[PDB]
């Protein structure tokens, strides 16, 4: 049969069979209660919308994302989540399907396990095997070597690779992602009068970010002409009207990216965490990984980040070595399509973590050979 | 509605087409930049051999 | 829809844009390929001047 290669990441959980070519289902990862009182009788009220169903009645919901750094901290809600990922976004009963799931580097073990378990206790899969989410990214790009920067939603981490060993005492695992450049956006509009304040107003600040936000090629430069012209301003319909206008916020706010001073956190942006990953590294696989640096994660699709990184790096490293970053226009999606392209394999198809096996050893074969 | 009927369906082939055209250009471009490079690291070795 | 009739206006604007980086990413096609052959000439010649 086909394997489900499901991504749970977070922010956007991203499902589908294996060996396609884009994810089956995409929808946001989170669970609304209602909150106010309710005086329609028989309006067929439910008590959680999950997915895109609350992206649509967000008006009324207490949106609350179970994953808040790679880490899963409310189990109940992922398992709702998981369930409908399942039963009504792919419609295909897990009793018939091996899973692939993917988790971010330097994660705690208790997570995983947890994974495991539900997988195979609740939903009762055939067998289910747990991937590091660069390893695939790095799949999707036809690659065997490079060093990856996976700035996804929640946590942005930094796996170089070579020859297809991964050299563990180099990977980088750094908390600013999407979600901290979303508050620290929703911070910075203050300045101007906009106050969004509710949990469904982080939404809408969500797609102002998306849709005007981008990142400045040399960031002095722009906050001087900002300050005198008046070519950026940019505006923005609110889902009700009253358009607004964004300023020198549009390139500040993916700036804490390699400041990450801006939002209080003590260490060095995504372009020299990238060179001290390298650094690590053995002193003859520099030059590979310096022409091989990959971008992936929703994050890094900026408009204008492959040009600035590529100007920091190029500053920080050797001028004789050549440096150049790829980043794929399917840069979403990389990590799927690479878990599709795994899992389509017949070198991996004796590697997963069969039923017996866990019957056998309990939640902790994980950890096991079984990686 | 047909009018936007017809407009929804033309727009959506256009995008479709141009970002079939872009991405095998991109491709391309890929493949013209591995050319370079390639060749640069041949000049690297030509240097080396004649001094 | 009047929505979306802006948005399928906005797509085909995306496809026009991705266009206009359809014919850029052409010129670098094109002046790649140049630098393809002429580094296949320089690379022959000095070969030659190596021998
Ligand atoms: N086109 C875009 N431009 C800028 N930022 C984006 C864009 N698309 C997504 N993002 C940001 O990336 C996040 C989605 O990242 P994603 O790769 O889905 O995370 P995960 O690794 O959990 O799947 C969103 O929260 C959003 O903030
Ligand atoms: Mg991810």
């Amino acid at each position: 049969t086909t394997a489900l290669v499901c991504d749970n990441g977070s922010g956007l959980v991203k499902a589908g069979f294996a060996g396609d070519d884009a994810p089956r289902a995409v929808f946001p990862s989170i669970v609304g209660r209602p909150r106010h009182q309710g005086v329609m009788v028989g309006m067929g009220q439910k008590d959680s919308y999950v997915g895109d169903e609350a992206q649509s009645k967000r008006g009324i919901l207490t949106l609350k994302y179970p994953i808040e750094h790679g880490i899963i901290t409310n189990w109940d809600d992922m398992e709702k989540i998981w369930h409908h990922t399942f039963y009504n976004e792919l419609r295909v009963a897990p009793e018939e399907h091996p899973t692939l799931l993917t988790e971010a580097p330097l994660n705690p073990k208790a997570n995983r396990e947890k994974m495991t378990q539900i997988m195979f206790e609740t939903f009762n899969v055939p067998a289910m095997y747990v991937a590091i989410q660069a390893v695939l990214s790095l799949y999707a790009s036809g690659r065997t070597t490079g060093i990856v920067l996976d700035s996804g939603d929640g946590v942005t981490h930094n796996v170089p690779i070579y020859e297809g060993y991964a050299l563990p005492h180099a990977i980088m695992r750094l908390d600013l992602a999407g979600r901290d450049l979303t508050d620290y956006l929703m911070k910075i509009l203050t300045e101007r009068g906009y106050s969004f304040v509710t949990t469904a107003e982080r939404e809408i600040v969500r797609d102002i970010k998306e849709k005007l936000c981008y990142v400045a090629l040399d960031f002095e430069n722009e906050m001087a002409t900002a300050a005198s012209s008046s070519s950026l301003e940019k505006s923005y319909e609110l889902p009700d009207g009253q358009v607004i206008t964004i300023g020198n916020e549009r390139f500040r706010c993916p700036e804490t990216l390699f400041q990450p001073s801006f939002i209080g956190m003590e260490s060095a942006g995504i372009h020299e965490t990238t060179y001290n990953s390298i650094m690590k590294c053995d002193i003859d696989i520099r030059k590979d990984l310096y022409a091989n640096n990959v971008l992936s994660g929703g994050t890094t699709m900026y408009p204008g980040i492959a040009d600035r990184m590529q100007k920091e790096i190029t500053a920080l490293a050797p001028s004789t070595m050549k440096i150049k970053i790829i980043a794929p226009p399917e840069r979403k999606y990389s990590v799927w399509i690479g878990g599709s392209i795994l899992a389509s394999l017949s070198t991996f198809q004796q590697m997963w973590i069969s039923k017996q096996e866990y019957d056998e050893a309990g939640p902790s074969i994980v950890h096991r050979k079984c990686f | 509605l047909k009018d936007a009927q017809e407009k929804l369906e033309l727009a959506e082939k256009k995008a479709t087409d141009a970002e079939a055209d872009v991405a095998s250009l991109n491709r391309r471009i890929q493949l013209v930049e591995e050319e370079l490079d390639r060749a640069q690291e041949r000049l690297a070795t030509a240097l080396q051999k004649l001094e």
